[PDB]
């Protein structure tokens, strides 16, 4: 309503499992354009993660499918 | 003397109806310049005769040299003030682009006595405008009987009601102010007020789970909003506004430099920087447009092309009802049958004569005033029963003879 | 005076039949030329007289050589205009065919001027039919009307009310316009204005208004013409008047086709018109639906096509039908006595059937356009218990 | 030259661009008086250059006595026609207002000449004004295909597509009408018609075809006002016959506050509420989410329209594309001390630092034909002369 | 030689072509006089060679008076016989109103020669036309292939063939009568047949659960109806029609009755006869403006200016397909191609032109006629094809 | 044409999902760019440049 206002975040997927070193990301749909300006599509690529107080840095290894479903399977190198 | 759809019907009719309409998702009333007569306020005719009588060498001019106002029309008192407040404005105009000096000099006096006529009428107390608790006098039961009313007959899960006014007067912020109610306006702060549009939307929240609240839009501006110079609103208390700059118009001469914003003119679509009032009317437009409406309207003399043509479009919708007040119905019909009539006569008399049963209007000299307007509004029924028993002993109450 | 089934009537169960034949799923009206004559309008009668004051030689060859017209009919004003108009157009042909030119010429004279009588009696205005808001006047009160109580007792989910005329004149139009109202007659655009049989299926919407019908003119209108490209257009009053009516009216110009119009009894014979198919279609889709009332005004029941399809939607068990006819009692007597015309045997035969969805409605001067009107209810927009408060008055018969 | 942001691009970057925008919610069009020039138009440069060379026994009279022009921007051929007239109209109602004769008959020759130039220019066709049928020549050729390729591209449930207009010309309406498309502009009916501002929420549907909107921001040649306090419009033949046939053909004569073309007679209360509506849809339409927006023809000479421009961009959702010709020739005036308010504004755009504004300039490469080839795509005369033969 | 958009394809591209077109929403055939000749019929050009040669007295009464037939015309055999028929009611009709009493003789005599010509080329059979069980004969084995054909490959939930047809003769009658499917022509009744147009949207059904009925719509009228005294039409059997009227038509020498029967297009003055020809016109007009139709025209002239008019512009849809049986493509390309020809020729050459795919043009003589159209039409599997039934029904007759 | 599409990316290897032989050529429409491949062995394929 007032002139504060908080959010501004651009994200491509949200975290939705864990299994022993292993992180699966489920990559949204409803973005038009993914553009804030940088495009992580491509196995090789550098993503992060915002923990509050850290930011963990991620590596992609490999995408699959199951308007369907796309999924990103990634391991961690280290914070900032 | 009242109508619906062009026929008649009676009172006891037209009071349940009434309160079959209160019933519905949304409600509201627009407010004209007469609702505010029995607190202390006057109308444009009062203005005029006032302006009269008190600065007779301008009348002069005005009547003599530059022909704006006929001979006849002064002394009979028909003069609109509007329309001369736009024409001594277009007159002002080419005077400053011509360079001509002596005229534009001679306008401005016309054009700022003018305003101070208007601004000492809409007081309502005089010198005790500076002063605390002024909704505890008796000179504002009605307003109050009018809020307790209009909020009492909400349900759960419904809306809120709203507020239009034309007025610049505080009658109706006093009253709100006794009883403890909560109106949003769209000012935020107490040191210094700003007006932000998007605050209209905003509701209050128990954190246990003020529960009374209304809306209140101001179409002509206010008597306490000014504008300063970096193009922005801003809102101040009564005392402050009367001893920083509306003691100086009136007790002093000569002395309104856009000083507080006002729409007393005819065309109001000239400023091309005011946003309140384009803020104002897209709400209003916006209420209008949605199914199960009801509309109040009283103190309204019919006189704005905007409103007018606002209203008769909206008429469309198979879910819209008006109820309009006016006194003097019989001598318009009367005039109008003549083939002459004023053009406010004939807007009122073209909604009587429709063939649809969701206008009705209401005449009778002093039987449409703000006073009866309030006591035909019902009291809530806080306790209903089936009535399959209780019409049993309504059956049985008076047989014995 | 009203008849059901074969069976008298009273009033209070009419207006209660007529209440509930109001709710029903499709209601529709047709409206003939008496429903014109409270705004200007004229009858086939007082063409004749008209054209056997203004043209006296003419009757005099009708009568002495060629015979069409007998001299007894003539004097008591019993001569179908619609009949002499073919067997003129038959001599005509005849005519041309063997290269006679005297002949011919008499007979293109007798068509213009007959043409031209027929042009007069549509107007309704005179002079100012080039004007605007001429719905403004007293005249067209109760079209208004009639759209209003039509248009307003409509529940979601319905469809939009069906108009049905033989008329050439601006008289639903005119009584539209001024009220706001949109009405659909297939043509669509301003600068050029076309027929698009296809513009009858549609209908509007809300973004986030439902105030509309649809006209079907049968017999032509009086503001169309034929570019002769298989196309029609349409023009305003005002640029119709300056471009070819002026000209009929005034200069007694030789007839042409200047606007399309059907003054006859074979409508078959023009064979390129192609509007007159589409809404007599448009017409008899109507009458074969479920749950369908029909209200007819103004009808002389002259027309061999009509009533040869009313006859076949009775066979439908959920078409009901009210019929307004002054003239009947004298019309019931004259088929016992050996028969009268055409006109006035088909009303006797709907009338004696034996069927509960056919009502005839009868009595002189109360079976008029005006009182039509007011037989029609407004809607109810809140309903009541009925059960408490109609039992405080069953006190007062035991106390009183 | 395509910009963004200040960096640069090449054509197959952006003709993906302008493909991934048109898939979005909202979609408009913005024209000028450059979009027709194509079909017979003219400029305001132009305007005024004929306005000088044909009456020049009176121009003394605008910079001596009365004060309305500039000596410099007549000098440079940068003066706004649409003021000019505004100012006159309130003159000529000030002076009849005094009863001052000699005044009053010094004021019908200037508009009566203002009004014979600007006419002439927006007819299109001569005197084939007139006729039916004028959207099927090849003059109107490029008009039809933005329609075609703008209502085609929506999926079923998408909005409808708008237009915005500064010309008061019958361009964007026979086309439409050769298309087989219906244009809603807020009027209703066929012997009156009338204005009623509500009819901008209405749509078609099937029982069991296709309209978009257009909005004039500065009148029409078909829209008057009569003695009733009540705006109408007409065909262009009707048009012709009553009032456009004698301005063009006549020496001298006024009518007075009559016609609604181009924002002359803003002083009635009846008039200016047809301009506000306009400039209000506008400026609600361009602060929705999810909205792009193509100007094409506009010289960036107006002071309404920038502010409204730029307070738009606070909102991450909308998306503006520009085609300004001259770009570089102004670029090398900014270097230097002198320049134009319109330059200025442009240029800014230019030096902005987010990925949202795209300026496109060149010479030819940014025209109206030049747009229309961006957007992606979308036997009967035979017939018709066989049947016609027949 | 076959034509498909100006270009040539063999015979099994166009079997291919014609089975995708069977299994269409909507098919229709339309049939002309030429389909009859196999059965006993003559076409249009044999009757004027009989009608000069046997009565040469009154032709030059009827191109030297009258003007109502041209000497070019007669020469060449390519007069419209049923277009001349009408124009001399007409005549007779104004004779008879003005009183003319030497005009009503001539015309009462070369009227009876025509239909006394017309009549004896329809019969088929002779002297056999008022006997029973007619379709048993060999002459009829094709249209019976025909009718099976149509019906046999609809799946359910789908429209009924239609056929359109210029001939008044009775072969699909009784065709139709032996395989034991039931056609609506618009009649209803044992003892008084009457016409009734809104019968055409009616179809029938099982209470159990048949689909064996089909459309015929006569657009010249037939040799069994007629108008009676009072203003109907009624239908009768072949024996009562040769019984009442037909007999004294073939054999009397000075008989004829005024405006009683109702063949060929022949009394359309009047307005109870015409409302007849009328609706077939505008239901064939109506069929052809469907989404997915497909039409197969054989035996056709090409010389009717109206059903070419409506055929032409029902080719603005992108959905609409035409096949026609034309066998004298070449002869009409070098006349045309030289100098120029008939109308007719020029019609189907600017057809034949046209760069469509929807337009399929078949020539070669004896390879367009009617018994070769049959075989290109699928055949169904189900249908048996072998010989059950006799054999048991002359053992059932043998016993005993 | 075409003969199938992509399912999955594991690494630098590409899965096509069929609707011919070892060492034929294959390409994929990416817009702006066109990318070659090489098939080894659902198909697998390598990388190899684009065009
Ligand atoms: N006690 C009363 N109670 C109710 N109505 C009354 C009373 N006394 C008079 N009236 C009626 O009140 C009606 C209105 O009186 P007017 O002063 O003419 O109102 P307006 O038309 O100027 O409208 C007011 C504003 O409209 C404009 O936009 C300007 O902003 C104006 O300020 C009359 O019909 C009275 O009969
Ligand atoms: N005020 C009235 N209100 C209602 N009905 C009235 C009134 N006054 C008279 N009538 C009745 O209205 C009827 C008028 O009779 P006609 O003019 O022959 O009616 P039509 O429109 O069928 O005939 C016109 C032809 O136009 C087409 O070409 C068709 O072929 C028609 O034959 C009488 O019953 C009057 O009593
Ligand atoms: N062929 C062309 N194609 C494209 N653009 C062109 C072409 N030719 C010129 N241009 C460009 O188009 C521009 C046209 O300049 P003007 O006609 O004065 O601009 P306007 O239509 O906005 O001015 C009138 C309105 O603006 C004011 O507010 C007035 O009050 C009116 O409301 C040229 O400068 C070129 O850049
Ligand atoms: N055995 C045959 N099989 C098939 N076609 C044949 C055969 N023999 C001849 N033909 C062809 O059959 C055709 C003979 O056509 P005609 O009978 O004269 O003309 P119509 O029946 O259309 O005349 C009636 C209509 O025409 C009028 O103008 C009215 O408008 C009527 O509606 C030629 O193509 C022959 O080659």
């Amino acid at each position: 309503m007032s002139l504060f206002k908080l959010t501004e975040i651009s994200a491509i997927g949200y975290v939705v499992g864990l299994e022993g070193e292993r992180i699966r990301i489920n990559l949204h749909e409803g973005l038009q354009g993914r553009l804030a300006v940088s495009s992580v599509t491509q196995p090789g690529d550098l993503i992060g993660f915002d923990a509050g107080n850290i930011l963990v840095v991620a590596r992609v290894t490999d995408m699959a499918f199951v308007i369907p479903l796309r999924q990103i399977i990634a391991y961690a190198i280290g914070f900032v | 003397s009242i109508y619906q759809g062009g026929n008649k019907l009676n009172e006891d009719d037209f009071r349940s109806h009434v309160y079959s309409l209160c019933q519905l998702d949304n409600v509201g009333v627009l407010l004209g310049a007469g609702a505010s007569v029995g607190c202390g306020g006057k109308t444009m005719k009062d203005v005029w005769k006032s302006f009269k009588q008190n600065y007779p060498e301008l009348l002069g001019a005005l009547i003599d040299k530059y022909l704006l106002v006929s001979q006849i029309d002064s002394d009979n008192n028909l003069v609109n003030v509007e329309l001369l407040i736009d024409e001594a404005t277009k007159f002002l105009s080419v005077a400053k682009t011509r360079r001509c000096e002596d005229e534009e000099e001679e306008f401005r006096k016309i054009l700022s006595s003018l305003y101070k006529e208007v601004t000492k009428a809409a007081l309502l107390t005089g010198e005790q405008f500076r002063e605390k608790n002024q909704g505890k006098k008796d000179a504002f039961k009605y307003h109050k009987e009018l809020i307790s009313k209009l909020i009492s007959n909400r349900q759960p899960g419904q809306s809120a009601p709203a507020i239009f006014t034309t007025n610049y007067d505080l009658a109706l912020e006093w009253a709100a102010e006794d009883l403890g109610i909560q109106l949003f306006n769209g000012f935020s702060g107490l040191h210094t007020r700003q007006f932000y549009p998007q605050n209209f939307d905003l509701a209050f929240r128990n954190v246990n789970a003020g529960h009374y609240h209304a809306y209140l839009y101001k179409l002509h501006g206010s008597l306490t909003w000014y504008q300063n110079d970096s193009l922005t609103v801003n809102e101040v208390s009564a005392s402050q506004a009367y001893d920083e700059y509306i003691n100086d118009i009136i007790n002093k001469d000569d002395f309104y430099r856009g000083q507080h914003l006002i729409y007393p003119g005819a065309n109001k679509y000239s400023h091309t920087i005011g946003f309140v009032y384009g803020e104002m009317f897209r709400r209003f437009g916006e209420f209008i447009s949605k199914p199960q409406t009801a509309l109040f309207i009283n103190g309204f003399g019919f006189g704005d092309y905007h409103i007018n043509r606002i209203i008769l479009g909206a008429l469309l919708n198979p879910s819209f009802h008006v109820v309009i007040y006016y006194p003097e119905l019989k001598e318009a019909i009367t005039k109008v049958s003549k083939g002459g009539g004023s053009e406010a006569e004939k807007a009122i008399v073209t909604l009587k004569n429709m063939a649809f049963n969701q206008v009705t209007v209401v005449g009778g000299g002093s039987k449409a005033y703000f006073n009866s307007f309030v006591e035909h509004l019902p009291y809530p029924v806080l306790f209903p029963r089936d009535n399959i028993v209780d019409e049993l002993v309504e059956a049985i109450a008076n047989l014995s003879k």
